[PDB]
């Protein structure tokens, strides 16, 4: 039970109460992923004009 | 977010043409096109389902379809015939004859393109399109052979807006002819494909529902056709009157349709009207859920519902309403999916349907729908084991293989249904 | 220092709105953006000045980005009361809104965007002599405020790989829900922000919506009962940016105080006291009895027992008229009956912070004016709960492959499901070994 | 109506209890996996406390308290005493215990060894006893590298042994009294007032193992007198309180069950501020087994406690009725017991 770190200001104050002691990707890669997505987006609807096609 | 209406077929235009007579009225809208109303509620949708024209008038974003002119001479003459658009109005001569091939591939694509061009020209005064709703039936030939093919050549054009049906099935309760299983089968394997959104109307509920409940010795179609208008009001409530849900077309199937294929809805509607005492809530969700008020004639008990959306309207308690519909969540658990989490969903609207006070819309995707699949492929194959009356169709250019196929799609898609049944 | 808070789907700017206004009631900024206290127009280092910049006609403008794929719920921010804060290069808005699809916010209609976005938040950290970091409100649920976010999430980790990134997040609950893949969309989302976001905190909507029931008596809350309350508790934990102080001081900090393992950085909130403004005069709590309400689960922001799970960190963040002698008499003596067991790679211990000013409140709101008020910051093994939970609606669903083809035909990979579930069973098991007795 | 699922066919108990739910009429028992239910009767292990209290409009419940394996564990009770104010290293009812980790594995080797030889060089008897949850593997004997090396050969733990227990003069023999304790979600304490002896069938030697271990299994499988004196080697409450009287010229409630009631009252109030389902999001009820032993002052010690007790094949009509009048109806509306009163 020890009060540690006792700063006070005008606003407010703080501390510390100790009670016991212990025992990135890149943006090409982004674009990679994003741009590989539309493709199997564009293929999907490509198969289905195709599809309507027949 | 706008839609586009399309109405195919007599009787794709009679009940549509229902449909356009009940909102109008809804928002105050005159048979002239004025707004006459009092709430502003009205009007902050409206442009959803009308354009506004010079002189604050309203005119519906409907096309009307048909290959004879005898259907849409009644509409131009009927009470809210004088607001739909003069140059919407696209229609043949020589019928389909109740012939899906004569719709879908001879005397249908004569007229096709002529109706691609209203729909385009309907599309390019959209903010933002959201989809296209077709009525029809599937037991004729025009709305079931020409609107497929519409549906088809629709999302050529428009593959990423969403596909909506109000779609009427054959029943030999009410009939016109023998070969309306043929016709509704070949139809059926189009929706699969081509659709987001269908709800099954079913001619057979309606009838018991007027000869059983409403206790009409004998109905007419206008009698079925009130049931239409009050199914079509309640199921479009959320997109025509503004609430905290922001609802439409793409929501709605994103959270209905757990499976790209098996979105066919189950459309329930409570009162069941053909008077003055007001109903309570819990008599709303009881009647709702309730077999005796679905329009697809199909036990949910035999079935499970994957999804379910609920509309109350009126003047009602909220919380009551939460408290009576989990309730049958509850009571009935074995009746739902246990494998999708909150898959039941309740909206409320201040407004109520003309006449009443309190009512309840029921949409609800169940595996029960196969019953009604069902019945329509045993009808199909009844005859086709015999090759009966489709001399009709191969003299339009048909062959028989593609009854083949539509009949495995048929009994493909029944199976399917059942597969999600345990 | 500056911090730029982006709000993210239609929970990050209503919320965001929310807490705008009070802060703006906290620092008697006017609802026209003018601040009589500022004595200092056009400048002014002093710590408001982290979430407001000051133009040349003396107003002080949020230091903040809106954003949403549709227009009609930042329509309402332009034409509300406090519409004349923000300037319009601030409020971003689509046309279609994702569908509650997170692969619709991230790959088709967020991808169509983003680049926009970052322009906009460049335009506000350029304004920045030292940009600290993000605060990114966002629901996961939404298909913006999942798929959109993470998408962000990635992006800013590019551009401002120093700067530090907080979250906000709305956890899904089926009394307020909105769709039913929000379960998916909650994992899609988590998976794909984790490695980016430093410290996040999780608000169950449940928590709220039961709080707003119990201890406001309010049969059906709406959306603004629950972002009024969240934001009172977003106020206490970013006080300390806000106003003078030594405690959470920049946003670094929270990391250091909460966020002993980095892929642990979700600290379970709890505030008290919330007390119905209807009741004409309350007893009002003391500084041991709001202390004791910290560890009572029905006031935490997400349910679960903190009783089975191990502490690794805790901050207590009083407001209002509190002295440190009430504060460790309270902490003695809720040693003695509760079960507090921290990790023992830990100080059994708790950072304390009090601002005198007491917690505001809105004009004509729910929550009752208190003298005094705390929010802890717990950093629990418990709130792995919340994980399991939504991690078995996730199964369930997936099990059938229900709804999943809505997003492979918007670019996604079924495989991208698994890749996301398989983390999320790697977060559990980290608390586990971290939980053990 | 009311909802309720199932997730543990082995209970023998709760198959009975789920037996009378459906016969009233006013229950349903929905599919193990089905979120939406009132109540349930979960399994033993890994029981998914934190998805309970969670379904919008539904009142949960469960027949388990969450953080009760640290009663109902050797390792952890044996921890839970001495580490608890209230069950303090002074626990006159408790046997002197200490927890052994094997050496291929905190622990207490070294303290367990410094109470022993105090024995030896004090002329006392020095009798010991070591067992653990993975039981049926036991082990009495009087050295120490014997109960040691077989521990070696999971984590155990070793008592002092009753090397004079109280002896029923009908045959000379130990017994073990069960007494079943139900807690709903109030934290009532409820003894049901019917318990269980099960007695053995051989006299006590105590210079063999059959004598020594009073489990039914045991009298089942090793004894060759089951059933000569009581039926199934398992006596009640009626006729061993005349037994005291006749014999001890006392009675079963003043000399044992006063005892008994204190122990149980003891141990529930210690955890119950760890366990406690009070202002939690769903509701906790469990049954648990007491296992005591009297020695020849007629004193009660305590055995174990069991989590998932199972009831005698009489009482289970009795008993698995009131788990439902005061554990399940309470709080799902449609005397036995013994109100121990607290604070
Ligand atoms: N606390 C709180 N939660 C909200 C609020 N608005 C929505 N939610 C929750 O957010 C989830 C849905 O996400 P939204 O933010 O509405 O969706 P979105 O970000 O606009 O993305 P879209 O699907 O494209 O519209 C649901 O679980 C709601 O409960 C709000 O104002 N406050
Ligand atoms: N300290 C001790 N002194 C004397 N006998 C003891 C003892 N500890 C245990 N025993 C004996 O060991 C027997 C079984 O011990 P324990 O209660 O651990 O077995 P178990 O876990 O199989 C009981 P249950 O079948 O109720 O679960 C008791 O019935 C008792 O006769
Ligand atoms: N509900 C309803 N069903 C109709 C109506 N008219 C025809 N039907 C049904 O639809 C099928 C006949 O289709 P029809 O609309 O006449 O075909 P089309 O004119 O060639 O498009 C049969 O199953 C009829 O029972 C109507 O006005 N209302
Ligand atoms: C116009 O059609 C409607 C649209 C909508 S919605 O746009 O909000 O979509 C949603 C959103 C979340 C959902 N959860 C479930 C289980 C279904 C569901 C859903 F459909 C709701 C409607 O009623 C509740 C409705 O009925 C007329
Ligand atoms: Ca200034
Ligand atoms: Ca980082
Ligand atoms: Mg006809
Ligand atoms: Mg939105
Ligand atoms: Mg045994």
């Amino acid at each position: 039970m020890e009060v540690i770190e006792l700063n006070k200001c005008t606003s407010g104050q703080s501390f510390e109460v100790i009670l016991k002691p212990p025992s990135d990707p890149s943006l090409e890669e982004i674009q990679k992923k994003l741009e590989a997505a539309e493709e199997r987006r564009k293929y999907q609807e490509a198969e289905l004009l195709k599809h309507l096609a027949e | 977010r706008e839609i586009v209406h399309i109405q195919a077929g007599q009787c794709g235009n009679q009940i549509g043409a229902k449909f356009w007579e009940v909102i109008s009225d809804e928002h105050g809208i005159d048979p002239t096109g004025s707004y006459h109303g009092d709430s502003d509620l009205q009007l902050e949708r409206i442009n959803v389902y009308y354009n506004e024209a010079t002189g604050n008038k309203y005119v519906p974003r409907a096309i009307l379809v048909d290959l004879e002119p005898g259907t849409m001479d009644s509409v131009r003459s009927g009470p809210f015939g004088q607001i739909f658009r003069p140059d919407n109005f696209v229609f043949g001569q020589s019928g389909a004859g109740n012939n899906w091939a004569k719709g879908h591939y001879t005397e249908g694509a004569e007229l096709v393109d002529s109706v691609l061009d209203v729909v385009r020209k309907e599309s390019e005064s959209c903010d933002c399109l959201q989809g296209f709703q077709l009525t029809h039936s599937l037991g004729g030939g025009t709305g079931s052979g020409m609107g497929t093919l519409l549906i088809s050549k629709i999302r050529e054009e428009y593959p990423d807006r969403i596909m909506n049906t109000f779609s009427v099935m054959p029943s030999p309760k009410v009939s016109d002819t023998v070969v309306e299983p043929y016709n509704a089968t070949l139809s059926v394997h189009q929706l699969v494909e081509n659709t987001d959104e269908t709800y099954c109307i079913d001619n057979e509920a309606l009838y018991d529902i007027c000869f059983r409940t409403l206790k009409l010795t004998t109905p007419t179609y206008g009698d079925l056709n009130h049931l239409v208008s009050a199914t079509m009001s309640g199921v479009t409530t959320c997109l025509r009157f503004p609430g905290q849900l922001n609802a439409d077309l793409r929501k709605l199937a994103v959270n209905m349709v757990p499976f790209p294929r098996l979105h066919f809805f189950m459309p329930g509607f409570a009162p069941l009207t053909s008077q003055y005492r007001a109903l309570t809530v819990p008599e709303l969700t009881q009647q709702m859920f309730d077999s005796k008020n679905m329009m697809a004639a199909c036990d949910p008990r035999h079935g499970r519902y994957l999804t379910v959306a609920a509309i109350f309207r009126g003047r009602m308690s909220m919380k009551e309403v939460d408290e009576q519909m989990l309730n049958v969540q509850n009571k009935n658990s074995s009746y739902f999916v246990e494998w999708i989490p909150n898959n039941v969903k309740t909206a409320v609207c201040d407004i109520p349907p003309r006449g009443l006070k309190m009512s309840a819309t029921f949409i609800g995707n169940s595996t029960a729908i196969q019953e009604l699949f069902k019945r329509i492929s045993e009808q199909f194959t009844a005859m086709f084991r015999r090759k009966a009356f489709l001399h009709w169709y191969t003299g339009e250019g048909m062959d028989e293989m593609e009854f083949t196929e539509a009949e495995s799609n048929m009994n493909d898609l029944v199976s399917e249904y059942q597969q999600y049944q345990d | 220092r500056e911090c730029i808070s982006i709000h993210v789907g239609q929970a990050g700017v209503q919320i965001g709105n929310a807490c705008w206004e009070l802060y703006c009631l906290e620092h008697g900024i006017q609802p026209d953006g003018q601040m009589p206290s500022d004595k200092t127009i056009g400048g002014g280092d002093d710590s408001f000045n982290t979430f407001f910049s000051e133009t040349g006609a003396g107003k002080h403008v949020p230091r903040a980005v809106f954003v949403d794929l549709e227009p009609t719920v930042i329509d309402e921010v332009r034409t509300g009361t406090y519409r004349q804060l923000f300037h319009p290069e601030q409020l971003i808005t689509g046309k279609e809104d994702a569908a509650n699809n997170y692969a619709r916010g991230h790959y088709t209609i967020g991808k169509e965007i983003i680049d926009l976005v970052l322009d906009r938040i460049r335009k506000l950290a350029d304004q920045c002599t030292g940009l600290q970091g993000f605060l990114v409100f966002h629901s996961f649920g939404g298909g913006t405020g999942s798929g959109f976010t993470s998408l962000l999430m990635e992006r800013l980790s590019v551009d401002y790989g120093k700067k530090s990134k907080l979250e906000f997040s709305i956890y899904p609950a089926p009394q307020v829900s909105t769709a039913v893949v929000e379960p998916y969309n909650s994992i899609l989302t988590t998976h794909t922000t984790l490695e980016h976001s430093d410290c996040a905190f999780m608000v169950d909507n449940e928590a709220i919506y039961d709080i707003c029931r119990r201890n406001l008596d309010i049969e059906r809350p709406t959306y603004t009962n629950l972002n009024r309350l969240i934001s009172q508790i977003v106020s206490s934990i970013t006080a300390s940016l806000r106003f003078d102080g030594a405690l959470n001081v920049d946003l670094t900090e929270f990391q250091t105080n909460l966020v002993p393992y980095p892929r642990i950085h979700f600290p379970l909130a709890t505030y008290a006291p919330v007390i119905s403004a209807e009741k004409a005069y309350h007893e009002q709590l003391s500084v041991a009895e709001i202390t004791n309400a910290c560890f009572e689960p029905a006031n935490q922001m997400v349910k679960c027992d903190p009783r089975h799970g191990k502490y690794m960190a805790c901050c207590l963040l009083y407001r209002g008229d509190v002295v440190p002698k009430d504060v460790n008499a309270a902490i003695a003596t809720i040693k003695t009956k509760r079960s507090i067991q921290f990790v023992d790679w830990c100080p059994t211990g708790f950072k304390v912070g009090i601002n005198y000013q007491p917690p505001t409140v809105v004009p004509g709101g729910d929550l009752a004016k208190v003298q005094r008020a705390v929010c802890m910051l717990s950093n629990t093994t418990a709130i792995a709960e919340a994980w399991a939970r939504l991690d078995h609606k996730f199964d369930l669903m997936y099990a059938k492959r229900a709804f999943v083809h809505w997003y492979v035909g918007e670019g996604m990979e079924e495989g991208e499901f698994s890749e996301a579930r398989e983390d999320m069973a790697a977060l559990e098991k980290d608390y586990e070994e971290v939980g053990v007795d | 109506m009311y909802t309720f699922v199932v997730r543990d066919e082995n209970s023998s108990v709760y198959a009975e209890v789920s037996r009378l739910l459906l016969a009233t009429g006013q229950w349903k028992r929905l599919r193990k996996d089905n979120p939406r239910f009132n109540l349930m009767l979960g399994e033993r292990n890994r029981l998914p406390f934190g998805r309970l209290g969670h379904e919008p409009g539904l009142v949960q419940l469960v027949n388990y308290y969450r953080g009760a394996d640290k009663l109902c564990r050797k390792a952890s009770l044996v921890k839970l005493i001495k580490t608890s104010p209230e069950l303090s290293e002074s626990c006159t009812w408790f046997p002197e215990s200490y927890v052994i980790y094997p050496t291929n594995l905190t622990d207490e080797r070294e303290v367990f060894l410094a109470a022993y030889n105090r024995r030896r060089e004090g002329r006392e008897g020095n009798v010991w006893i070591a067992k653990s949850s993975a039981g049926a593997g036991i082990l009495i004997s009087s050295e120490a590298s014997e109960l040691l090396d077989f521990i070696d050969e999971q984590v155990h733990v070793i008592q002092k042994y009753l090397e004079k227990p109280l002896l029923l003069e009908p045959g000379h023999r130990k017994f073990d009294i069960r007494s079943w304790v139900l807690v709903d979600h109030l934290y009532n304490i409820y003894l049901y007032r019917e318990g269980v002896l099960r007695t053995s069938s051989e006299p006590y030697n105590s210079a063999d193992k059959t004598c020594h271990l009073t489990n039914h299994c045991i009298q089942k499988e090793y004894s060759k007198n089951y059933g000569r004196y009581e039926e199934g080697n398992e006596m009640f409450f009626e006729e061993f309180n005349q037994y005291l009287m006749d014999a001890l010229n006392t009675t079963l409630e003043n000399s044992i069950l006063l005892q008994i009631k204190h122990i149980i009252r003891s141990c529930l109030m210690c955890i119950e501020p760890a366990i406690s389902t009070k202002h939690l999001h769903y509701q906790s009820f469990q049954l648990f087994g007491f296992d005591f032993m009297v020695d020849e002052e007629l004193k009660v010690w305590l055995i174990e406690v069991n989590g998932a007790p199972a009831c005698a094949q009489k009482l289970y009509a009795e008993l698995c009725q009131g788990i439902v009048d005061v554990a399940i109806s309470s709080v799902f509306p449609l005397s036995i017991f013994i109100k121990l009163h607290h604070h």
